[PDB]
């Protein structure tokens, strides 16, 4: 559905800052309210609509 | 009310912009102050102080890292050391002959995996042999 | 990248499951042991 939830998922292989521009492309591709925050401890944060967060 | 909660894993100054986002997202009166002794201060409405403490604890609980101590009965610890050293943290003691670990409960999963991986002891090779001469 | 132990005499690997495919290939490739060459020989002198 359209709900706003945060999802925490990992990419171990290389630091996920590498995805900041294209992920903010999906933060741009649709409506905002999102965050995608890349923890240097290497996990992954999204917040926003479950579809675009997907 | 003010809430004092910890993030041990890395210094919480790292959260100042996004936490002030929740100091911006709603009304002010808040403080979030990051003590270099590594604890955490919020002050403000219990709801926004909560979501703040949830981001905060979301960098607390996130990256967990500590030490393990696990017996190495067979493969020399210092060897375990060396043979992990090539991998790119780790301790062991050869008083005990035990891998110690510093890092993740993912490091705890995979490095209990490598606790187990090189524990094995090679079968005797008959390196030396006593031969009974029949004639000579 | 690559490791091994000669306690165990075992290749350890760091890298891909493509590195796992090809480097199980090279796990297997140089496992072979050369046949004995009769490097030394005891010769029975008939006369001298």
């Amino acid at each position: 559905g359209d709900e706003v939830i945060t999802q925490v998922v990992a990419v171990k292989n290389v630091s996920v800052r590498e995805l900041s521009p294209l992920l903010r492309q999906l933060i741009d591709n649709a409506g905002a309210g999102n965050v995608v925050h890349y923890d240097p401890a290497n996990i992954i944060l999204i917040t926003g609509r479950a579809a675009v967060v997907n | 009310i003010t809430q004092v909660v910890a993030v041990k894993n890395v210094s919480v100054r790292e959260l100042s912009p996004l936490l002030r986002q929740l100091i911006d997202n709603a009304g002010a009166g808040n403080v979030v102050h990051y003590d270099p002794a590594n604890i955490i201060l919020i002050t403000g409405r219990a709801a926004v102080v909560n979501r703040l403490a949830e981001i905060i604890r979301r960098v607390d609980q996130a990256g967990d890292k500590e030490i393990e101590v696990v017996e190495l009965n067979n493969a020399s610890a210092a060897e375990m050391v060396r043979i992990v050293e090539a991998l790119n943290k780790f301790v062991a003691d050869e008083r005990t002959n035990s891998i110690l670990i510093s890092g993740d409960p993912k490091v705890r999963e995979r490095l209990k995996r490598l606790i187990k991986q090189l524990d094995v002891e090679m079968a005797a090779k008959g390196n030396n042999r006593v031969v009974y001469l029949k004639y000579a």
